[PDB]
């Protein structure tokens, strides 16, 4: 069977070729070379980066929502709670829970510049890291 | 998860996908290796498919003693390269 | 005495000379010879490492300049532009000493901590303007190696016009083959950004800008194989369009693309030094004609040690080989179709590691009839049986 | 320094052209002789035999043309040289 | 070698009849078991 096979797929490959011979000597055109050769560079080439791309697209950090809920406990171990308080709000408008205007924002950022003092280096390096902390908060992630 | 896990293991298997594509599937097609020239290229592919297709036109007329002789001649020309050569070359209507 | 300025005949002799055991006392001559004669490159290549330590736009015009006019002046930039030269690396000297005071809002209090995080502030986007150390060390050696050159150049020597001068008027050709070091500075740079991809993403993702920027390096790695074909106005234009994406890229994307500020980001610093040192050979191969560009692989010029490891590499990765042959097919002036293109190919190969083994197999003949050394038995079958022992 | 320093590099700047073209020439001259006795060799051993069968003009046609007589010589006797 | 060589520079300086009558002559020498042994045996330099 195998053998057949062999024989019978030379033999049918000899009548395509002889079916539409092409003249000798004179080399390839360009036109069968940019029909040829081009696909199988960009088949070799998205062969390899396609699972990099999938990869890519399939990461898609998300996002969740804020929090609506928040309890405070006071109490001495083993015993019941001597305070215990709810603040609840997903409006975001009223004074329990509730965002915060870039008036205060701008504050807190100017009041965290000036702590330093003249001389002392440490001073400075403590300021520009406490900054660089706040700013990667927008108005609309912080939460009083 | 995709961030979950180890960049070690995900750059593994991918590295293992593509050796392992290269090395079986795309080397074989765009290669032929040298042994394998004797056979595939072959001038004219004619006067062997007559003996395959005898086999087979034997093999329903019974006649068993003939279908193990030439069994056995196909089996000496895949084991003679020079006999092969002689009968895979071109015949007279291509030379003339 | 003075008669011995065969200079530009013994950089090459030297070279060829030191490249073996040469410990006599001539290699410190021969050195300082080259590194006076080549002192033109010295300049370039410091003002790269002056505008790569800026960051910024003052200094911005210094290496664009020095590219575009003097790296694409034939014989000579002409010992008029080493004088703009001087003068504005003397006003950038000057402007830059009076930016770097203390009464403008520059200060400790607001505009330090304000703009820390940000990567194109203003006065950051215009170049030294800005906690620095000493830093001022580049700028120093750039000024006193352009006077240098001006004592140098009086020791011995002294559109339209220029595009005629330097393409179609070179009163003398040295022909030069450089394109296996630009092909190797083009893989060092791909092996950088791929090793390195933290730097170029502001368990963090890969992201989608590192999958285009390693697809740009393979389509110009794949334009530059097109162009070793006698292109001269593709080259050109090439490498004009490549310089000025690079700067725009490096300089004015890449910091809001990663949110890493110029000057911090430390890899993005080794790309473009890397790069800028291809443009140099590049426009070198620009100006002086291109060779008869004998064909063969670089891998295959002679039969030795380092050529078995070579194409036992080259064929060992996949689609590297098959990719190379698929180029090389497109773009020459063949007659065979595609496949017994490859057919031919994987027979050199085949042919080429036979001769090789058997040059190395005569390099070190052995005596016959003599059992094998117990030294060499315990060296070669001990460390397979371990290693299959702890492979399983 | 305003005298010897232009002479030498000019003297030299001449010498390198000189030696340049030299090269080329001997170089395209033995690239031109080597493939005319490369055209001749094979253009003698296919008159020796004269099989008689042409072939038709197809790049795969002519391709696989191979046969003994055109490995009737020793792949090292041959006297370029008298 | 000779003959990849051949091939390699023919087809830099056109001549693409001399880049066909040789790929073929190659294509042979992996045919033949015969004529191989035949060409790559020793050379007299060797032989002396």
């Amino acid at each position: 069977e195998n053998f057949y096979a062999h024989i019978f797929n030379i033999k049918c490959a000899r009548q395509f070729e002889a079916a539409y011979p092409a003249p000798r000597g004179i080399p390839k055109g360009k036109l069968v070379k940019y029909m040829m050769g081009f696909p199988i560079i960009i088949g070799v080439v998205i062969f390899i980066f396609s699972p990099l791309l999938l990869w890519s697209l399939l990461n898609q950090i998300g996002t969740i929502s804020m929090p609506e809920k928040v309890t405070l406990r006071i109490s001495i171990e083993g015993y019941p709670p001597l305070y215990e308080m709810e603040a609840q709000g997903s409006n975001h408008d009223n004074a329990e829970l509730g965002m915060i205007k870039p008036d205060q924002l701008a504050s807190l950022n100017q009041a965290l510049t000036d702590s330093y003092t003249t001389r002392d280096t440490n001073s400075i390096l403590r300021s520009r890291m406490s900054v660089s902390y706040l700013k990667g908060y927008t108005y609309e992630d912080i939460l009083i | 998860f995709l961030a979950k896990v180890f960049k070690g293991g995900v750059i593994a298997v991918y590295l293992s996908v593509i050796l392992v594509v290269g090395r079986g599937l795309v080397r074989g097609i765009f290669t032929t290796s040298p042994s394998t020239v004797m056979f595939t290229e072959l001038p004219n592919a004619d006067h062997l498919l007559k003996i395959c297709l005898d086999i087979y036109l034997v093999r329903e007329a019974k006649d068993f003693m003939l279908e193990q002789d030439l069994f056995a001649k196909l089996i000496f020309l895949f084991r003679s390269p020079a006999t092969l050569i002689e009968w895979t070359r071109m015949s007279k209507k291509k030379q003339e | 005495v003075q008669s011995a300025n065969d200079v530009e005949k013994m950089e090459t002799a030297v070279s060829v000379d030191w490249q073996q055991k040469s410990s006599a006392t001539r290699l410190l001559n021969a050195v300082v010879n080259c590194i006076g004669a080549h002192t033109d490159i010295l300049c370039y290549f410091f003002a790269i490492m002056t505008q790569v330590m800026t960051g910024g736009l003052i200094t911005l015009p210094l290496p664009l300049m020095s590219l575009f006019w003097g790296n694409l002046s034939n014989p000579r930039p002409s010992k008029f532009f080493w004088v703009t030269m001087i003068t504005y690396t003397e006003c950038v000297i000057v402007i830059k000493f009076v930016c770097q005071f203390a009464f403008m809002p520059y200060n400790s209090i607001t505009w330090r901590t304000e703009h820390q995080m940000d990567p194109m502030s203003l006065d950051k986007l215009f170049g030294v303007s800005q906690l620095w150390d000493i830093v001022l060390l580049f700028s120093l050696f750039f000024h006193r190696y352009m006077l240098r050159k001006l004592g140098l150049w009086k020791d011995a020597n002294l559109p339209i016009g220029r595009f005629i001068h330097q393409l179609f008027h070179p009163k003398f050709r040295y022909i030069r083959d450089l394109y296996p070091i630009m092909f190797g500075i083009d893989v060092i740079c791909f092996l950088i950004m791929t090793f390195g991809y933290s730097a170029f993403g502001e368990s963090r993702i890969p992201v989608t800008l590192v999958v285009m920027l390693v697809g740009m390096t393979l389509a110009i790695i794949i334009d530059r194989a097109l162009y070793l074909r006698k292109s001269v106005v593709g080259k050109l234009i090439y490498q004009v369009l490549m310089i000025a994406f690079l700067h725009i890229w490096v300089f004015l994307v890449l910091p809001n693309m990663t949110r890493r500020s110029a000057i911090s980001n430390h890899v993005a610093q080794a790309l473009y030094v890397i790069k800028s040192c291809y443009f140099l050979v590049s426009a070198w191969q620009i100006r002086n004609g291109y060779p008869e560009l004998c064909i063969g692989n670089l891998l295959t010029h002679s039969y030795g040690m380092t050529n078995m490891i070579a194409f036992k590499v080259f064929m060992n990765i996949p689609f590297l080989f098959e990719l190379r042959t698929a180029i090389d097919w497109t773009w020459t002036d063949t007659s065979m179709p595609l496949f017994d293109f490859f057919n031919m190919e994987n027979f050199y190969a085949h042919i080429f590691n036979i001769k090789c083994a058997r040059q190395f197999e005569a390099a070190y003949p052995a005596p016959r009839g003599i059992p094998k050394g117990k030294l060499v038995k315990y060296m070669m079958g001990f460390p397979i049986i371990i290693g299959v022992v702890i492979f399983i | 320094a305003n005298r010897g320093a232009v002479l030498k590099n000019q003297l030299i700047e001449k010498e390198m052209k000189e030696q340049n073209e030299q090269q080329k020439a001997k170089f395209n001259d033995i690239r031109r002789r080597t493939e005319a006795i490369r055209e001749r060799y094979q253009k003698q051993i296919e008159r020796g035999a004269a099989e008689r069968d042409f072939e038709p003009v197809t790049y795969g046609h002519a391709k696989r043309a191979g046969d003994y007589y055109m490995f009737k010589y020793d792949p090292e006797n041959d006297d370029l040289v008298e």
